[PDB]
């Protein structure tokens, strides 16, 4: 197969399709809630610009590269999105996937609204982002956590971005859910994850997929998201608060 | 102890600067060396040269073992050859396999140090390559043969300078104690003494 | 300037990190925190993070001998944890980081393939230990067998039972069982400068510099499994019996460490 | 540790050291030895030899000898080379090193601004170094020292460049070798050796070219007397 | 004091002038970076608000700036070089530089032989002039007094000392040598 | 909007790794291991011509050009 | 790296020999460079030297399950590949447009022309059946790479002998060498391919040419053809124009010439298996020239393994014994617990806040 | 299975020495500098060349006396029976279109665009019998439409052998049959052969029958193509004035 890998069995099917027990029920809740988050910056120190986000069962670890040699006038941004193996129901193969370049790119769309290439000519910057734990909204964390990687690692941006996540209940009278679970996420009809700039009030990123075809709920889907990225907005001021009184208080 | 049967043959091809068979026993190895040429611009250093080792095996291709493999004899040629003298440039040493029967990583070292000594390039010390195999009770053997390996519980290879006989390169198999690591050590390095008579006695005869 | 300056610190006996060059950073580590995982431990070194995780499959026993479950290990260095490292296919750094481990998990005998099997012949289980580096400074093949050391220790395998008429596997999700650890091989490494001076757990900065680099792991009856030394300036008998008495040391600590961490649970 | 002047004409091997006379003397090393300390160390294999002309003073130089065939330029060796670019106002030429050496349109004999010489790309030219040093690319010029191109020059028009090792030219460029002139006893001819390891040849007919060239590159070996007269006479035909 | 994030209200353009490092937009001054509040009050009034972070990881080169560099290769006509102190600071990664035969001196005139000007191994301050092309990024020049090697080293590896304005000498075994000594 | 406070795996990731008498003996420095200059002038203080400037103030003040 | 440029004196040397019907080593037009076989100690390994060139051919087979579709046969691999050691210029993965060409003429020669017998390579079907896998190596580039490796392939497969099962009701059983001989193969013919070069707009052609002469030709024509009478492959390729007499005079040409290799093969192939036969000593150890000075022969030796006790002892007696200071462990709360100087405080607790 | 009856007609009803139904078109495309399309029998080609530009990439790769030729192959997925869907690594692609850029650097009057590429696409929309051959008639038209000149007009044709006859443009059913077929590239005017090729066994005395019947054939598609462009440029040559 792989000539640069260890190779071992041809093929190998997990137990969770012998799975006997059958799937359970997830429950309900309150859709006017978020999962308290935990925000941690400069925390590699051989990074440039490093941080790490963590929210429930999410596990996201963000960092970020100084820019290097090699639309000038302006400089790249390189990205590179990568989810550890050990996360979610099964395994996943080593080498890639289609999943992930689309996720790469949906990050490329919404991290560049933000900062200004014009002011690097013909530099480049490289974002690597690595998700150790699936357990909710995923997107909502590799755009919040790769932007706070930028604002600690001193690059110039307009403004930050923030991320959420929603999604569709399968009920005969379905209600948009916030910060939705694996549990609420994959017996779900639709999701949707917004990024919105709190500032400058501007969309940075939209998709959205699913069974919802009225558009009289995707008004309040987005809505919901902008209070979300509205709400998570200070935990995330008093995180780079704390982050540059400590790195100025190093020296 | 005994070591088998030797032989070695000097400037086979003729399109590369020096080559060298090296057979002992059964098992064989090939190699050659282009001289110091030019380098990509890319690879370069200043004020040293650049080693590039590839190892070509008889089945199947080249995978992480052998590349493991040719990091060992990279780095043990870096050792021994005087890049300074050299900058700029590049040096590549090519080993071959064309027959196995045990104990090849010393054979390969073996060849990879004749064919530096035939291609002339500046060597600080010549080097030698000594295997040992002790079996199931402790009796041990040097340069062993794949049947004996196959049953024995440890297998070791080391490689030993021309000058004061120290330690350059050590890869072992199988599981032991430090003792027996001594003793063939000591084997080794009483080894290596006939070796580098067989190096002297053919590059005194090459120039006769 | 750059030798002369860290001989400033050789020959006054203390490094720049602050350590008597006999001693080893501090270490830590958790077990037990990734729970989409078999098994998983996260191990510290004041840097040199390395996280390791174990997924538990069903495969085909091979033709030869269709008695043994098999092991695959991997070692990956993304180029977030270092600056050096590009995007691509594993480099030689990743790949010979795994083949180490291969060949310590192979000599050390610490699992036998034969604990894996359920019924011969048909299906057997399949571990997959892939290992990530968080944070490269230095002594990579210590804390990566650590980190896999450590993870072997928590993974749990449910009881599955096969049926007779259906054939087929019911797996048991509430009993789950444990696994069989024969030995405990901890690797330890060494740099030796230029001719004469060997150091103990080093940093990149001083791999950068140094000319040679040792690794030695022994197991709980003092028998040596694999002796690595990629190369360098030359050693003699009497330093490796000097390195041989801190290593003993050194696994007596690590022995302490693996069992008195499982007990607390 | 044995000395010197007492392992003359030995084969020595890498790593080994000798001990120079006593009154630490300067006598260069060359090219396969280094000095270090009060000893010399030996880096290639070979032969050492000793030259001090006629006189009880230095007179003398230490260098072994060996056969090879990788080139390394050496300042003031008659070096035939190989044209492959005519960028800027240069004329860069593969002489068989690490680097392509540099000529200039100037470099030859009454040429200026206007008079340029016609040098194309892939022809063999004869000249000599003024900069060999292990800090740029070599440098030649073509004509002479005073200034008057003594057969220099680009040469080769009804002839055959072949390759040689480097002991071989070694063994021709002596003052007591009688190669030459029982070789051109047989078959007329006129040579150009080249020192990094090239050689032009130019007989009368295409079969005594071939002949030459082949019968050239195997007189390192098969040694005078009871061998070469009879190869000589089985070879006349 | 206080800290910045890269958008915040600070002033307006009446009350102060944007700085290093900031944007303005709608009549109010925001932040563009996540360092220190430092107002320069200077002379008169309205001070110039910046916000400068003054732990400088990298920074990108400019069109005029004073570099510490470090030579990788000679050639007949030019001499790349690898850029590695931005004026005072150490750098994390090294960029490519190339000097062509204009800039040795500062006169810009015939002979100047690069051969004996930027001997590999040597430190040098330069200065750059433009952002280059796609062959050479940088185009630094030495075209100053100040400019030129400043830290030499020996052909056997021995801290060298400046002797004079065009000519070098070894201290250990006396041995003559050219440069292009610069002022200290 | 309520921040929460750590756990284990972050609070150990989150690790900043910054004489007291002799041990590990056998690891210690010691245990394990004519120069007349005659230099010349120590800086060359360019208090001489200089070229550059005198070809430079040369030519501006000369400015015959005969 | 590259290859050394070519002169404009070595291309004028070389047309003005070929308009005069001489060229540079001696042999006429029609000729080949003479051959030189050997063989190894295991089956299917040999090594060819045709004038300056060397191929490794060595065969070996293994037992897989048959895909699906052809129940009832074998399959057969091919990888040709090219050794940086050939010639300066070869480069892995920088001279991908002459490996496919050569890796197609081998496996459409070897393959289409039906030598090989896979029709009775099976043990079970649907079940485990034994796929060779050919492999071949370039070891010395000097010309007519594609004329030596046919014949290494050849060799190497004529050379091989399997290893043999018994299968009796539905059981299977695998022997070795020991407790059953190993059995040869079938070869229905002996497909030989042959090459011609053009020079100066084919009014010119030369037999086997070397890597000069392929440097100043215009195409290449290859004609494989195996023994009796019946033409296998041909390919006209490189910049050739050709007429259709040229065709048949090639035909003719090829002809003779494998009638003369296939000659010389079997009569190789004979008196190896009379030597092997014999009793006598084989191997590539016993090919080493010993009329020639880089070769040189020594029986076994016994060094002195006396002392190797005694200096272990000595060293192992010799030397600081492990120290006693002894480290303990600190626990926060289960499943984290340090050691080393530690930290001051318990945990960091509203460090900031 | 029958391929040839006692009467002397094949399978789909033509005999021995006749061609298939050829329906060509010049100018499909405006975007590009050249089109053509053509439908040997009942297999559809397609082909698009690029004039002569600047070099690509710009990485000292050209070349002082001629100009660089670039050809590429492709082909759809729905071309056959079976999906056989293929990566664009496969060698068959590799080794057609490099027979197609030695056949057209032979064929092309190259010595007239120093430091120039050209780049040809060859796209098979549906492939039964010969591709090959097809492929160099549709890159001919479509070089024809990009107005580069040639020496001649190259076409090319396959033919077999079965039971003492030579046949002529075979197919895949006749293809997939374990015969001796054989393919040319011609020069009409000289005679000249640009590329041969051939496969499986074949005795030598019906050589010289195969390759006559094979030149045969393609001279007369020669025939068929030529009045296909004399049609177009008097077409043109009426919209032009």
């Amino acid at each position: 197969g792989d000539h640069r890998r260890i190779r071992g069995p041809e093929e190998s099917q997990p137990p969770q399709l012998y799975a006997a027990d059958e799937e359970e029920a997830p429950g309900t809740r309150d859709p006017t809630r978020l999962r308290p988050v935990y925000a941690r910056a400069g925390l590699l120190s051989q990074a440039k610009g490093s941080a790490y986000l963590e929210a429930g069962g999410t596990k996201v670890l963000c960092a970020v590269s100084g820019p290097r040699q090699a639309a000038a006038l302006r400089g790249r941004l390189l990205c590179d999105f990568r989810r550890a193996p050990f996360a979610g129901r099964r395994r996943r193969a080593p080498p890639g996937g289609c999943e992930e370049r689309e996720l790469a790119l949906a990050l490329q769309e919404a991290l560049e609204p933000a900062v200004r290439l014009g002011r690097y000519p013909r530099a480049q910057l490289e974002v690597s982002a690595l998700l150790l734990e699936d357990g909710g909204s995923a997107l909502a964390a590799a755009l919040t956590a790769a932007a706070l990687a930028l604002a600690d690692a001193g690059v110039e941006m307009y403004d930050l971005v923030v991320g959420c996540g929603l999604s569709l209940a399968p009920g005969p009278a379905p209600t948009w859910l916030l910060d939705p679970t694996r549990l609420e996420e994959e017996r779900a009809a639709a999701g949707l994850t917004v990024a919105l700039m709190p500032v400058l009030n501007q969309v940075a990123g939209l998709l959205g997929s699913g069974e919802g075809g009225l558009t009289e709920s995707w008004a309040e889907a987005v809505r919901l998201g902008l209070e979300g990225c509205q709400r998570l907005y200070p935990v995330l001021q008093q995180s780079l608060v704390r982050a540059a009184r400590r790195r100025g208080a190093a020296a | 102890c005994s070591l088998r049967h030797f032989a070695c043959e000097q400037n086979l091809l003729s399109r590369p600067d020096g080559s060298a068979s090296f057979l002992q026993g059964d098992t064989s190895v090939l190699a050659g060396v282009y001289g110091p040429a030019e380098v990509k611009v890319s690879k370069e250093i200043f004020n040293k040269a650049t080693l590039e080792v590839i190892l070509r095996p008889k089945i199947g291709l080249p995978g992480v073992a052998e590349k493991s493999r040719e990091r060992l004899i990279r780095n043990t040629c870096e050792a021994v050859v005087l890049g300074t003298l050299h900058p700029r440039t590049s040096i590549t040493v090519v080993l071959q396999v064309v027959s196995d029967a045990g104990s090849l990583l010393a054979c390969c070292l073996n060849a990879a140090c004749m064919a530096l000594v035939d291609a002339g390039v500046p060597m600080r010390a010549l080097f030698c390559g000594v295997a040992c195999a002790l079996d199931s009770d402790g009796t041990l053997v040097l340069d062993p043969t794949s049947k004996q390996e196959k049953e024995a519980r440890a297998v070791l290879t080391f490689a030993l300078d021309s000058v004061e006989r120290k330690l350059l390169m050590s890869s072992t198999k199988g599981l032991y104690s430090d003792t027996e690591l001594q003793q063939c050590l000591a084997a080794a390095q009483a080894a290596s003494q006939h070796v580098f008579r067989f190096y002297r006695e053919s590059l005194q005869r090459r120039y006769s | 300037e750059p030798l002369e300056y860290y001989r400033r610190f050789l020959k006054e006996n203390c490094r720049p990190d602050g350590r008597e060059l006999g001693e080893f950073r501090t270490t830590t580590v958790n077990i037990g925190s990734i729970s989409t995982a078999d098994g998983s431990a996260l191990v510290k070194l004041g840097n040199t993070t390395v996280i390791c995780g174990v997924k538990a499959e069903f495969a085909a026993p091979s033709t030869d001998a269709p008695d043994k479950g098999y092991v695959v290990p991997n070692v990956d260095l993304p180029p977030l944890c270092s600056s050096r490292f590009r995007s691509g296919p594993p480099g030689e750094e990743a790949q010979v980081a795994s083949q180490f481990i291969a060949d310590v998990i192979e000599n050390s005998q610490i699992i036998q393939k034969e604990d894996l099997c359920i019924s011969p012949g048909k299906l057997v289980w399949v571990l997959y230990c892939d290992l990530i580096c968080l944070d490269y400074d230095g002594n990579i093949l210590d804390a990566c067998t650590f980190a896999l050391l450590a993870a072997l220790k928590n993974v749990q395998l449910p009881e599955v039972t096969i049926n007779e008429e259906t054939a087929l596997a019911e797996v048991n999700l509430k009993k789950k069982s444990y696994l069989n650890i024969r030995t405990h091989p901890v690797a330890t490494s060494f740099a030796v400068f230029d001719d004469t001076l060997l150091i103990v757990d080093p940093t990149g900065e001083e791999e950068h510099l140094a000319t040679g680099t040792l690794t030695i792991v022994m197991d709980e009856e003092g028998k040596l499994c694999c002796l690595h030394k990629p190369g360098g300036s030359g050693l003699t008998g009497a330093k490796l019996q000097d390195c041989m008495s801190r290593a003993v040391t050194r696994h007596k600590e690590v022995k302490k460490l693996m069992d008195e961490v499982i007990k607390s649970m | 540790a044995r000395a010197a002047r007492t392992v003359l004409g030995q084969v020595v091997l890498p790593g080994e050291e000798l001990l120079l006379p006593e009154s630490r003397v300067r006598v260069v090393c060359g090219p396969g030895l280094r000095r270090c300390g009060d000893r010399l160390l030996v880096t290639k294999c070979g032969r050492l030899r000793h030259k001090e002309p006629g006189s009880g003073s230095g007179g003398g130089v230490y260098w072994v000898d060996s056969q090879q065939k990788r080139y390394v330029p050496v300042k003031g060796d008659h070096v035939i080379g190989i044209v492959t670019a005519k960028s800027g106002d240069i004329f860069k030429v593969d002489v068989g090193g690490s680097e392509p050496a540099s000529l200039s349109y100037l470099s030859f004999e009454g040429a200026t601004k206007r008079n340029r010489p016609n040098v194309q790309v892939g022809d063999l030219i004869y000249g000599q170094f003024v900069v060999a040093n292990k800090d740029m690319e070599p440098e030649m010029v073509c004509i002479d020292s005073c200034g008057r191109a003594n057969g220099m020059g680009v040469i080769g028009q009804d002839g055959l460049l072949f390759k040689v090792t480097l002991g071989l030219i070694r063994k021709l460029l002596a003052p007591d070798c009688e190669i030459i002139q029982e070789v051109g006893k047989l078959h007329p001819l006129e040579i150009v050796f080249g020192m990094n390891g090239r050689i032009w040849v130019k007989a009368k007919t295409i079969q005594q070219t071939l002949i030459l060239a082949n019968i050239l590159e195997a007189c390192e070996h098969m040694t005078s007397d009871q061998r070469k007269q009879i190869f000589s006479r089985l070879a006349e035909s | 004091v206080r800290y910045c994030i890269p958008g915040e209200r600070l002033c307006n353009l009446e009350e102060g002038s944007p700085g290093s490092g900031t944007y303005t937009r709608h009549g109010y001054i925001f932040s563009s970076l996540a360092g220190c509040l430092m107002k320069s009050s200077e002379n008169g009034a309205l001070p110039v608000v910046s916000v400068v972070r003054e732990t400088e990881s990298q920074l990108l080169p400019d069109v005029g700036a004073i570099v510490t560099c470090k030579v990788s290769s000679i050639n007949s006509r030019f001499a790349k070089v690898h850029i590695l102190y931005v004026g005072s600071m150490p750098l994390k990664n090294s960029f490519r530089g190339t000097i062509r035969k204009e800039d040795v001196r500062a006169t810009e005139k015939d002979k100047v032989e690069i051969y004996k000007s930027f001997r590999p191994g040597d430190i040098v301050l330069a200065k750059v002039i433009s952002l280059g092309d796609a062959q050479s990024n940088y185009l630094l020049t030495t075209a100053e007094n100040e400019l030129g090697v400043v830290v030499a080293h020996s052909e056997s590896g021995i801290q060298m000392v400046p002797i004079s304005w065009c000519e070098m000498q070894c201290p250990k075994t006396h041995t003559k040598e050219f440069r292009k000594v610069a002022r200290v | 909007a309520l921040a929460a406070r750590p756990s284990a795996f972050a609070s150990t990731l989150c690790l900043r790794y910054p004489r007291t008498l002799d041990l590990y003996k056998t690891f210690l420095y010691s245990r394990q291991v004519e120069i007349s200059p005659l230099v010349a002038i120590t800086p060359f203080d360019f208090k001489s011509a200089s070229p550059d400037d005198i070809v430079k103030a040369n030519q501006k003040k000369a400015f015959t050009r005969e | 790296m590259k290859e050394t440029p070519l002169s404009n004196c070595e291309r004028r040397f070389l047309l003005r020999a070929i308009e005069e019907k001489k060229r540079l080593d001696g042999r006429q037009t029609y000729d080949y460079r003479n051959i030189r076989i050997s063989f190894g100690t295991d089956y299917g390994c040999c090594i060819v030297e045709l004038g300056k060139t060397r191929v490794l051919g060595q065969v070996s087979c293994e037992l897989v399950s048959p895909k699906l579709n052809r129940a009832t046969e074998g399959i057969l691999f091919f990888n040709l590949e090219l050794s940086q050691m050939a010639a300066p210029a070869f480069e892995p993965g920088r001279q991908s447009d002459l490996l496919v060409k050569l890796n197609r003429l081998m496996e459409r020669c070897l393959r289409n022309s039906k030598c090989i017998d896979t029709e009775s390579l099976c043990v079970v079907a649907g079940e485990k059946v034994w796929q060779i896998r050919v492999d071949l190596h370039l070891l010395n580039h000097d010309g007519n790479i594609i004329d030596a490796a046919s014949i290494a392939a050849i060799v190497a497969l004529c050379h091989f002998r399997r290893p043999d099962v018994s299968v009796q009701g539905d059981e299977v059983t695998l022997y070795t060498p020991e407790e059953r001989d190993p059995v040869p193969l079938s070869i229905h013919h002996m497909p030989i391919c042959v090459s011609f070069a053009f020079f100066q707009q084919g009014t010119y052609l030369l037999v086997d040419p070397n890597e000069r002469e392929e440097r100043v030709m215009d195409g290449l024509l290859v004609i494989a053809m195996n023994k009796h009478r019946e033409i296998c492959t041909i390919q006209s390729s490189g910049g050739i124009m050709l007429l259709k007499d040229q065709v048949l005079r090639c035909s003719k040409i090829a002809g003779v010439k494998v009638a003369e290799i296939t000659e010389l093969i079997l009569k190789a192939l004979e008196n190896d298996q009379k030597v092997r036969k014999e009793g006598g000593k084989f191997g590539f150890a016993e090919s080493i020239a010993n009329q020639r000075i880089t070769a040189f022969k020594m029986e076994k030796a016994p060094i002195d393994t006396s002392d190797v006790e005694e200096k272990a002892e000595e060293i192992i007696a010799e030397a600081e014994p492990p120290s006693e200071v002894v480290s303990t462990p600190v626990l926060w709360t289960p499943g984290t617990a340090q050691i080393g100087e530690g930290v001051e405080n318990s945990w960091g607790d509203l460090e900031d806040s | 299975l029958e391929l040839l009856s006692d009467q002397g007609y094949r399978v789909d009803g033509r005999r021995a020495g006749e061609l298939r139904k050829i329906q060509a078109r010049m100018g499909v495309f405006a975007q590009a500098d050249g089109s053509a399309y053509i439908e040997q029998g009942n297999t559809k080609a397609l082909a698009v060349v690029y004039g002569p530009h600047e070099i690509r990439g710009s990485r000292a790769r050209a070349l002082p006396d001629r100009a660089l030729v670039n050809c590429q192959y492709s082909s759809a997925t729905f071309s056959t029976g079976e999906r056989k869907r293929r990566p664009h690594g496969d060698r068959k692609s590799c080794e057609m279109g490099l027979q197609l850029r030695q056949t057209f650097e032979a064929a092309i009057l190259t010595q007239l665009h120093p430091r120039s590429q050209i780049d040809i696409y060859v796209q098979v929309l549906q492939a039964d019998g010969g591709t090959y051959a097809a492929c160099v008639n549709a890159a001919t038209l479509a070089v024809l439409d990009a107005g580069i000149p040639m020496r001649d007009f190259v076409c090319a044709c396959s033919a077999g052998f079965v039971d003492g006859t030579a046949l002529a443009d075979l197919s895949h059913v006749e293809e997939a049959a374990g015969g001796p077929q054989l393919a040319l590239a011609l020069l009409p005017a000289s005679g000249q052969i640009a590329l041969l090729e051939m496969d499986a066994r074949l005795h030598e005395d019906h050589l010289e029958r195969v390759l006559e019947a094979a030149a045969q054939a393609a001279r007369d598609v020669h025939t068929l193509l030529d009045r296909v462009v004399r049609q177009h440029v008097r077409e043109a040559s009426i919209l032009l004035g």
